[PDB]
RNA sequence: CGCGGGGUGGAGCAGCCUGGUAGCUCGUCGGGCUCAUAACCCGAAGGUCGUCGGUUCAAAUCCGGCCCCCGCAACCA
RNA sequence: CUUUAAUGUUUGAUGUUCUAACGUUGACCCGUAAUCCGGGUUGCGGACAGUGUCUGGUGGGUAGUUUGACUGGGGCGGUC
RNA sequence: AAUUCCUUGUCGGGUAAGUUCCGACCUGCACGAAUGGCGUAAUGAUGGCCAGGCUGUCUCCACCCGAGACUCAGUGAAAUUGAACUCGCUGUGAAGAUGCAGUGUACCCGCGGCAAGACGGAAAGACCCCGUGAACCUUUACUAUAGCUUGACACUGAACA
RNA sequence: GCUCGCCGGAAGACCAAGGGUUCCUGUCCAACGUUAAUCGGGGCAGGGUGAGUCGACCCCUAAGGCGAGGCCGAAAGGCGUAGUCGAUGGGAAACAGGUUAAUAUUCCUGUACUUGGUGUUACUGCGAAGGGGGGACGGAGAAGGCUAUGUUGGCCGGGCGACGGUUGUCCCGGUUUAAGCGUGUAGGCUGGUUUUCCAGGCAAAUCCGGAAAAUCAAGGCUGAGGCGUGAUGACGAGGCACUACGGUGCUGAAGCAACAAAUGCCCUGCUUCCAGGAAAAGCCUCUAAGCAUCAGGUAACAUCAAAUCGUACCCCAAACCGACACAGGUGGUCAGGUAGAGAAUACCAAGGCGCUUGAGAGAACUCGGGUGAAGGAACUAGGCAAAAUGGUGCCGUAACUUCGGGAGAAGGCACGCUGAUAUGUAGGUGAGGUCCCUCGCGGAUGGAGCUGAAAUCAGUCGAAGAUACCAGCUGGCUGCAACUGUUUAUUAAAAACACAGCACUGUGCAAACACGAAAGUGGACGUAUACGGUGUGACGCCUGCCCGGUGCCGGAAGGUUAAU
RNA sequence: AGGACCGAACCGACUAAUGUCGAAAAAUUAGCGGAUGACUUGUGGCUGGGGGUGAAAGGCCAAUCAAACCGGGAGAUAGCU
RNA sequence: GCUUGAGUCUCGUAGAGGGGGGUAGAAUUCCAGGUGUAGCGGUGAAAUGCGUAGAGAUCUGGAGGAAUACCGGUGGCGAAG
């Protein structure tokens, strides 16, 4: 449910809401849970590597394993719930044979019904299986690279990775991009568009939603000094150079792509 | 105002402590001279 | 106070640079097309090349005076 | 000499295939209770990638410096 | 206009009086639509102006009460300082004289004060220039370089079209 | 020693930190103290710090450090696994009274509690670096029940009082009690129990998880305080007795009711919302490799051990940091009476001090202020400084607007005390009596006592009734910035920065980017509704022309073209 | 519910005076801003000199910053005083 | 109360009435490849543009979006659009 709080106050003006029912009230499933260590974006060398990354409220790290290899198990979506890690609601899913498993949860599931795995599933909105058993044209998610790494892509909020053709051992693929790249046919993949679609409606409207969140404001370059940043100086607030990064790199337009070993795979580029 | 020095016999000591010279190479390079010139307080200590 | 460029038919520009022969569009006068004007087509005229002097085969051209126009100046405590 | 044609022969640029080099922050096992790592099967790519030597380009991200003098003070100007 | 040089532009309003202010006329030296333009509720230890209220700020201060200043006893510094029997004026002069000359004046020496001078004290002027000084920053100043990137060679092979 | 004044959410009483005998006693005055000094945090000599229950060490982890092998790098060295360390975290267990010149939750008396070892008796199967549960958790808000504590009164003791009253509705003092055990309420949570089966928990499993049956409705868990006990005990006002005149010995009445009520407790609750809120061990329990005349575990009992270190004093300051006996800074706990909404503020209680230069003088001038005639900004860069508005309930409240606000807008009225309605109301709390009962810390009922707003009417006092401390100046136009916020600490707090939103562009994961000669990491254990660079800066209406120069990207045929 | 209103402890330092060899090598006093939040703060770690950090001032890095400090090059050089 | 108003039930009829979810076909564009070549496109004419880096034309494959030729008719449905 998406709202804007009445104005009582400028920044609780400004708030977008995105709350249902559907979630769990409570608390997590305490027995799946490892705990994670902020980082505050330093590395081995205690150097802030990148910015934009500072307090944030306490995220622990809840497990949700991608792999879906309880196959020939049909299971049961118990409860739905959130978690910051992710941007898209979490399904906590109890299996038959006494087991439970944080997955992703997709579009149109309800708790209390019934998905699975294996290689005896069907077209369903959950249902997890490699994709050489899936058909021409349909609209897939967590989809994978290596059939058995787990997951790769489509694991934010209302994605979907389109899947065209299906020719000898490669699978004809649609990014959300617009980057036709290519797969092994066996990867496993789950059916279905990811749910919380809603989310993209969802906007801040105050600093403490950037703050607490973990993000620490991109203060302008040329605000700063000539000395710390390619920009900075001139009594007249005034940019006439090139647009670049801090270091140098020419930005707003340069193709960053650099690693040769991934352009057989690369078809079609974003154009 | 306030000094800058609010004493930390804990924080002290595992900075400048004997082990804290011992732990690195230039601790124990930098003790050389101090044991050459014989200086009582090698390491700040007890 | 200085520096750079320009000054050419009624108007705006050529040609100058690298010296012998002065051009284009509009305008003016007139004729025609329509009942008339305009537009359009054609012909001719219209330029002491701001002014004077010097000099080399000529002076629009190369150079030296004077006048006029545009931009920057009226600056550091 | 030029235009051309079959062939022997000598090198090169591409297309494709393969598996042994190699890569493997794919799955799995053991060392071992150990997300490091090594080796072992396999799967997936592929003589690519990457690194070294040479070399062209780009390049203030980085570094070492130059940036004239006379001048009725400097600068502008002018001149040497 | 946080922008308008000329200039206190012009007109109307506020005032007895308006280089500022408010609203407009556009002759924009030289506004400008993400180096965002124009408005804008709420908000502001913000910039400017006006009014009412209230008052010593002012016309012009007056008194009183405390902490010092003044006296006494004890304790006892300070920056600074070439040397002193250390007056004014006129003039001259390394060019504004306490010290030279002329001349006037002035008993010797303290206390409380006040601040014109001794170009008073503190800071080997932070301004200008100079030094073939320094220091960082800048770029289409000169020369290298990190990184990025290209090709040949090596690791690097075996078959056909 | 008798008075005065001062703070009293402190200038008080206890700890951590950090200092290091500054604590206490005797004695002394040259030197330390900005004065004197038989005084003291100064000199000299002596004494004092007593622990199974406090803290720490210890056990187990977090940020993160070290880190055998290993990867990597001229060397030095860097990162990191297993492990090993490291609290501000969690984990067993004590309180009261008295005593000293100085220390006591440590000593003594009284009364309790905890973890282990050996041994004894009677039973019973136990056993991991492995699994499970627990541990174990967010912010705010409101409510019910109590406590610390305080007040009135009752009772006991004493006085009845140096200027008028004062045996009475008078005055003052006391009226204190823990840990633990037993009971186990208020309150909160959850359906228990029994049978069977299972690709699950690296293996196994009776423990947990799941799916079907069955029986019956509660069982269990947890839980401040009250009440008994602890305790015919301790303590306790005042007397009774000797002075080294500092204090000690002895004795000992009352010891409760009621009301108000915490930020303390149940609450490591509950509702709700979002930014979605550690870990391991101790503990309980199931078992593997196995061992069962054993070894061990459970329970009762006896006895023994509980080591080491700190323990003085200061601890919002003359003892810490500031060179000083320095108007400053330094975390946490406790925190009474009256007024007051309140930890503000003012005056007192407890307790501790008057600040380590005083005494005369009362001039100019300087500073902290009081008051001020007529006037009311004429001052000045400028309403800066001062003055003043200043409280509660209620009335009333514009332009404008994003329809929240503006706003406590502006601008006004009533305010003290007494009696009455009513020997102090509404309200709150609530014993005894009565009835019942699945009998207990019970449910209804019943109403004494106690405590205590406010409204109205009438009367009266003063010039003034929020009378004091305390405690907004307001109205309007307008520039800019949105607004909260941040910054040049030591002259600039703003229009600057940040800001949510928006746009472009880069990135397909061994991701770009970035630190690092490398490995490895952050990004992210996220992956295009994601993340990085940049610009502008809420919202509202919109955001035109130019690809010449430069930069970037695409296309590469041709010209030029290094190494080879 | 609120980067909500008023106002104390708390954090800060807008205005004026005192002070400037002061009480103090930036404080006191009387008024003020925020004060359930981008909050304040104790204890305990990591990031470091051409690098760290930065709600961006060329501020901060032990009273020292357009490049801290200790030793050593180095008795650096000085057409200058 | 009755019934020629109006409404309802029993059985059938016609339909671009509306809403939601799938799908088919030709054509147009783009991308890639094979063949091939100086024009292509356009107009009253010419030109900008496209093209020797090899277009258009042509064959094949693929990815997508919008509208539904002929049936279609002053035919049909609806309150109107």
């Amino acid at each position: 449910a998406v709202v804007k709080c009445k104005p009582t106050s400028p920044g609780r003006r400004h708030v977008v809401k995105v709350v249902n029912p559907e979630l769990h009230k409570g608390k997590p499933f305490a027995p799946l849970l490892e705990k994670n260590s902020k980082s505050g974006g330093r590395n081995n060398n205690g150097r802030i590597t990148t910015r934009h990354i500072g307090g944030g409220h306490k995220q622990a790290y809840r497990i949700v394993d991608f792999k879906r290899n309880k196959d020939g198990i049909p299971a049961v979506v118990e409860r739905l719930e959130y978690d910051p890690n992710r941007s898209a609601n979490i399904a906590l899913v109890l299996y038959k044979d006494g087991e439970r498993r944080y997955i992703l949860a997709p579009k149109g599931l309800k708790a209390g019904d019934q998905i699975q795995s294996g290689v005896d599933a069907a077209i369903k909105p959950g249902n997890t299986l490699p994709m050489r058993n899936i058909p021409v044209g349909s609209t897939v998610h967590n989809v994978e690279m290596k059939p058995g790494k787990g997951g790769q892509l489509a694991r934010s909020a209302g994605t979907y990775v389109q899947i065209v053709a299906r020719d000898g051992a490669y699978v004809t693929l649609r990014l959300r991009s617009g980057e036709m790249r290519k797969v092994e046919a066996d990867c496993r993949a789950t059916l279905g568009e990811v749910g919380n679609a809603e989310h993209m409606l969802r906007v801040l409207g105050k600093a403490g939603a950037a703050r607490w969140r973990g993000v620490r404001p991109t203060v302008r370059g040329t605000a700063m000094n000539p000395v710390d940043h390619p920009h900075g100086g001139g009594e007249g607030r005034n940019f006439g150079k090139h647009p670049v990064t801090p270091w140098g790199v020419q930005t707003k337009g340069k193709k960053t792509r650099s690693n040769k070993r991934t352009d057989k795979f690369i078809v079609r580029r974003r154009s | 105002m306030k000094r800058t020095f609010q004493p930390s016999v804990l924080k002290r000591n595992r900075s400048h402590g004997f082990r804290a010279r011992m732990a690195t190479k230039n601790g124990r390079q930098v003790l050389a001279r101090r044991r050459a010139k014989g200086r009582a307080r090698l390491t700040v200590s007890k």
